RNA sequence: UGGAGAGUUUGAUCCUGGCUCAGGGUGAACGCUGGCGGCGUGCCUAAGACAUGCAAGUCGUGCGGGCCGCGGGGUUUUACUCCGUGGUCAGCGGCGGACGGGUGAGUAACGCGUGGGUGACCUACCCGGAAGAGGGGGACAACCCGGGGAAACUCGGGCUAAUCCCCCAUGUGGACCCGCCCCUUGGGGUGUGUCCAAAGGGCUUUGCCCGCUUCCGGAUGGGCCCGCGUCCCAUCAGCUAGUUGGUGGGGUAAUGGCCCACCAAGGCGACGACGGGUAGCCGGUCUGAGAGGAUGGCCGGCCACAGGGGCACUGAGACACGGGCCCCACUCCUACGGGAGGCAGCAGUUAGGAAUCUUCCGCAAUGGGCGCAAGCCUGACGGAGCGACGCCGCUUGGAGGAAGAAGCCCUUCGGGGUGUAAACUCCUGAACCCGGGACGAAACCCCCGACGAGGGGACUGACGGUACCGGGGUAAUAGCGCCGGCCAACUCCGUGCCAGCAGCCGCGGUAAUACGGAGGGCGCGAGCGUUACCCGGAUUCACUGGGCGUAAAGGGCGUGUAGGCGGCCUGGGGCGUCCCAUGUGA
């Protein structure tokens, strides 16, 4: 299973939640692996496209 | 209305009683072309009388048997023999469709 | 015996009744002879209320049975006034 | 809910007023008079040519913004139009105008369509003696809505229910200035008004 | 624990025992008639059958036999009784039958 | 009254052809975010395993007793019966427990769907029609009695009433054999012979009411049978001993090889038997121009199952979820002395899973059971609760407000943008506070009239002080996706085949509208995306509606079986086909 965005937090017995989608470019892998979700966690300073990414929204104010 | 059909008969080989062979024509429910289909029975003679080419009429009737709910009519037109041969090469054809 | 009587309709708070024959081991919303009129115990319409008469006693006669809460909708119908 | 904020970007971006605020977008400076180019840093830049999805796009849009709604209420409107009779398309500024919140636009109670909402929401509003607080009311022939009692007064009423006096009403519409109440009289035929639209290019667009 | 209508059941075992004794008597009865009735015995056999007759109709009232069960039975008997009689036998008495 | 396409094979073209997107749908789930209300909807996986409560009872107008009462029968020293009187615990008997409720495992079959059959059949309670209730005997609980058991209780011993049980009798009337009669598959009529009926309880008691027994009808609900329709693999081609028919029996409400004997050797299959795989079927539902395709979840109709299996009893009715016996698996209790349980009922727990709720309220209403009726029971049902799971409705404001501040973005440093946006000024006013306050409920019953027709009079609302009504009254959450082409929305910066995006075509190699952030823009909005799946687009299984010289596709060539198709004329038949009428199509 492919895992997206930039840098995560797996080695290995890590629990993982899988998507579906494969990648085109690594042949093989066929699924996605959800971010946020269980041991997988989502993107770090991420902005934009969170509902992927398993990012929360940042505060902006203080 | 209890049903009414009309058949050949191609079995008295059992006790008082007999085989008819029913067809039916009618259009593809898709394909519109009209076309044949044959169902047996088992056709009760109680006074073994009919006999092979007895091209004759049946009526639903209580269960005389298992298989067989249909008592004779009438005979319509004796002998066609040539009516059963057809249903007899079918039949014998079946031999050299042996999955061998 | 079969019966008369009210089968519920419509919506949750909004009741709509349907008069009807049916076994009296049927659902009270399950599949009937015939319907005989409608009821709308809230009388929001002034058609709120109608039967086929004639029907009504046709099957009371035969030996249907309404209820405590059905015949009142009938009695309420000249079904029982029985003239002179 | 509803759109809420910039509005006269929207007099523009269409690329042509559609009188959306008070008197302002009525006033010399409609987010257009002065500004007549789309929103934003790439405004005063050259169009390329629009595709004939943009085309039907913009179309749309624009109408719904006229009116100010939902895509979600909007789109029903079309389709329930698009089933009925003969012209079955058409026909959809009379669902779109039979809106009780239109209709007061309209006999100038209000100015804003979306000081219309306002009105009807808090309830200042009534139809034919029945305190209506619904923006989606399918008015019909010959319903009166007119100012509850509690609101007949108002200084918001009466400078807006005054300034009417000057132009006639839609033919499909009446209004008793000093009484305080107006009457659905008909169907606006596609005539009755020839908005800034061409209605077909929506049809087209809906049939994706 | 539990509804205390298992009586219903335990009515069962009366009602079963109660409507099986009769139901044995019936049978071992319509055993001699038959015997008999092939033994040219025709007097001491429509004695049995007529007691046959009544046994099952008497039972036929309750709740054990009933419908056109009674009448299976009756009709297969002295369709059968008579037509061992026909050995001889004499009706010694149309007491059963309508002959 | 209904039909649109685009992207990608080439340097380019036309064609074939496949992959891909735009549409709609869901019992959904997941990510970010989350204000209100309404009406819906919610174990799709383990038909896996379940703690606890509850889901079926009722009548003292069947009967006898317990105790409590109840007053007071009445007393050779705490009562005493005497009913009635209540109510009472059960036992006796009676009706319902076979409906209602859950589930979809099994089932490719008359299970279903549709049209028919039964001269081959049952149908309790309800209604109508005809006649009777003449009398005679007895048992088991209860109570008592001892024994045994830890209990579960259990055996044994002894009395007793009825609507319990038995018998005699009566016979309108019914059944059975043989006859003739008509009719006709065991329908109807009759002749003789022989068999069959019972029940009493309550009184506005001397009259009625609630029940009893036979028969024929009616109506309702069914049982069995029949024709046609109903999935994938022929890489399953042969199947069959109750197998097929007969005769006679057994059995049932009744047909039948349903079972059993005996006799015959038949029965089935390229029109796809037999075997295998999947599946509960339909009304519907989704999509589609349609024809179709897809699907069966909530609601309704039917079938099937009640831990896995088997069996029968009682009964009008079942082989019975919350009845019974047995076997197995599993779990629990116990002085272990041994016994107990069946959530696919309502909630709820566990386990499995990406995932599906309250161990709530009330019989007020509807419906169902019992009863003369009050009244009783009802996790059916009527409501409430939890979840943006869906649909719908509504809010986070409105008018004003600059040649248009600050900050933040670009900048050819002239300026442009966010932007009437804010601020700010007026106005209204979701929420919240006060008051009032439902509909849903009219009958059962009660009065007069005959408790009938009738008027009339009376009790009861779980939801709930809820909605709604009045007044007062506060400017009061916004998020998510995208902005290379398809496809609507562009610019700085960072990065430098790295980190990364991607539905396809493809972007990244120090000037990236394709990565990452930012400004700005497009698109929806308490929602926005994603994933999975069904239909469309796909005329890409093409009946409507396609092809086979070189694009994938003519059998290497004959002969021929079944099958499909068939020239010119006139008749009869009217099978198909066509019309009308009618029923059915819930
Ligand atoms: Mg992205
Ligand atoms: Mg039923
Ligand atoms: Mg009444
Ligand atoms: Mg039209
Ligand atoms: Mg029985
Ligand atoms: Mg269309
Ligand atoms: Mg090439
Ligand atoms: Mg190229
Ligand atoms: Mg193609
Ligand atoms: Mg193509
Ligand atoms: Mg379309
Ligand atoms: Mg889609
Ligand atoms: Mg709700
Ligand atoms: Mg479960
Ligand atoms: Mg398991
Ligand atoms: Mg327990
Ligand atoms: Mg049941
Ligand atoms: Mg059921
Ligand atoms: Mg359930
Ligand atoms: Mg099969
Ligand atoms: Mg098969
Ligand atoms: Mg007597
Ligand atoms: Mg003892
Ligand atoms: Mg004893
Ligand atoms: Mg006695
Ligand atoms: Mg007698
Ligand atoms: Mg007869
Ligand atoms: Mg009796
Ligand atoms: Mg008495
Ligand atoms: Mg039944
Ligand atoms: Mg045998
Ligand atoms: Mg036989
Ligand atoms: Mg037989
Ligand atoms: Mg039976
Ligand atoms: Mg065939
Ligand atoms: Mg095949
Ligand atoms: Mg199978
Ligand atoms: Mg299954
Ligand atoms: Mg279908
Ligand atoms: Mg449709
Ligand atoms: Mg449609
Ligand atoms: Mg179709
Ligand atoms: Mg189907
Ligand atoms: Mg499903
Ligand atoms: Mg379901
Ligand atoms: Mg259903
Ligand atoms: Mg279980
Ligand atoms: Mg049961
Ligand atoms: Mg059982
Ligand atoms: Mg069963
Ligand atoms: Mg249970
Ligand atoms: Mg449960
Ligand atoms: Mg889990
Ligand atoms: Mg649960
Ligand atoms: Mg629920
Ligand atoms: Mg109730
Ligand atoms: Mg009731
Ligand atoms: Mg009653
Ligand atoms: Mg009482
Ligand atoms: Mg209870
Ligand atoms: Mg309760
Ligand atoms: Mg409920
Ligand atoms: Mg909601
Ligand atoms: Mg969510
Ligand atoms: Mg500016
Ligand atoms: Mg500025
Ligand atoms: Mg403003
Ligand atoms: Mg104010
Ligand atoms: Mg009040
Ligand atoms: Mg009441
Ligand atoms: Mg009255
Ligand atoms: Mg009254
Ligand atoms: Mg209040
Ligand atoms: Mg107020
Ligand atoms: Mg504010
Ligand atoms: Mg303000
Ligand atoms: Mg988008
Ligand atoms: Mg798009
Ligand atoms: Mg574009
Ligand atoms: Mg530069
Ligand atoms: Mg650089
Ligand atoms: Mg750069
Ligand atoms: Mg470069
Ligand atoms: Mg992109
Ligand atoms: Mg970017
Ligand atoms: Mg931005
Ligand atoms: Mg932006
Ligand atoms: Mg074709
Ligand atoms: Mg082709
Ligand atoms: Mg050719
Ligand atoms: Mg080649
Ligand atoms: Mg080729
Ligand atoms: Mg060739
Ligand atoms: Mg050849
Ligand atoms: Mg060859
Ligand atoms: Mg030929
Ligand atoms: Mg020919
Ligand atoms: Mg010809
Ligand atoms: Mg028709
Ligand atoms: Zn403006």
């Amino acid at each position: 299973a492919y895992i997206p965005g930039e840098g995560h937090n797996l080695q290995e017995h890590s629990v993982v939640l899988i998507r579906g989608g494969r990648v085109k470019d690594l042949p093989g892998v066929r699924y996605h692996i959800v971010r946020g979700v269980y041991d997988a966690a989502g993107v770090k300073d991420r902005k934009k496209s969170r509902s992927k990414y398993g990012t929360k929204k940042p505060k902006e104010a203080a | 209305p209890k049903k009414v059909l009309t058949g050949v008969v191609v079995s008295d080989k059992m006790q008082k009683t007999v085989t008819v062979l029913v067809e039916r024509q009618f259009p593809h429910p898709l394909y519109g072309k009209v076309i044949k289909r044959s169902k047996k029975y088992l056709a009760h003679d109680p006074e073994e009388k009919y006999k092979l080419g007895d091209v004759v009429e049946i009526i639903e009737s209580r269960p005389i048997s298992k298989r067989k709910r249909f008592r004779v009519l009438r005979l319509v037109e004796s002998g066609r023999m040539d009516l059963v041969e057809k249903y007899l090469i079918r039949r014998q054809n079946y031999e050299s469709l042996s999955k061998r | 015996m079969v019966k008369i009587r009210l089968a519920r309709f419509g919506s949750k708070h909004n009741p709509h009744y349907r008069i009807v024959v049916t076994d009296a081991r049927r659902k009270r919303d399950g599949k009937y002879i015939e319907k005989i009129g409608y009821y709308d115990p809230r009388k929001t319409t002034p058609d709120w209320l109608k039967v086929d008469v004639e029907r009504a006693r046709y099957w009371l006669s035969v030996g249907a049975q309404p209820t405590d809460t059905a015949r009142r909708l009938l009695r309420q119908a000249g079904v029982f006034r029985q003239e002179a | 809910g509803r759109y809420i904020g910039p509005v006269c970007r929207l007099c523009r971006r269409e690329g042509v007023k559609l009188y959306l605020k008070g008197e302002r977008c009525y006033s010399p400076k409609c987010a257009m008079e002065r500004r007549p180019y789309p929103p934003g840093q790439h405004g005063q830049k050259r169009a390329r040519r629009p595709s004939d999805y943009a085309v039907r796009l913009r179309e749309k849009q624009k109408l719904r913004r006229i009116y100010g709604i939902s895509e979600r209420q909007f789109r029903n409107l079309f389709e329930e139009a698009s089933k009925k009779k003969g012209v079955t398309g058409s026909v959809f500024l009379g669902l779109l105008e039979s809106r009780l919140d239109n209709v007061v636009y309209r006999l100038g109670f209000a100015v804003s369509r979306r000081q219309a909402r306002q009105l009807v929401r808090h309830g200042h509003i009534t139809v034919n003696g029945r305190r209506v607080d619904l923006p989606s009311y399918r008015v019909r022939p010959g319903d009166e809505i007119a100012v509850a009692e509690k609101s007949r007064n108002l200084e918001l009423i009466r400078q807006n229910l005054e300034a009417m006096k000057g132009r006639k009403v839609g033919p499909w519409l009446s209004l008793d200035v000093e009484g305080m109440k107006g009457k659905f009289l008909r169907l606006p035929d596609r005539e009755d008004l020839a908005l800034p639209v061409n209605e077909q290019l929506v049809i087209e667009f809906y049939s994706r | 624990r539990n509804l205390s209508a298992l009586k219903r059941h335990r009515q069962s075992l009366k009602r079963r025992l109660r409507n099986k004794a009769k139901k044995s008597a019936i049978k071992t009865l319509s055993k001699k008639a038959i015997q008999l009735a092939q033994e040219g015995k025709a007097e001491e056999a429509l004695k049995i059958m007529r007691k046959a007759e009544s046994l099952i109709d008497k039972a036929a009232k309750g709740s054990t036999l009933h419908k056109n069960a009674a009448a299976r039975r009756k009709s297969r008997l002295m369709r059968k009784v008579r037509q061992l009689l026909e050995a001889a036998g004499a009706p010694l008495i149309g007491g059963g039958l309508s002959a």
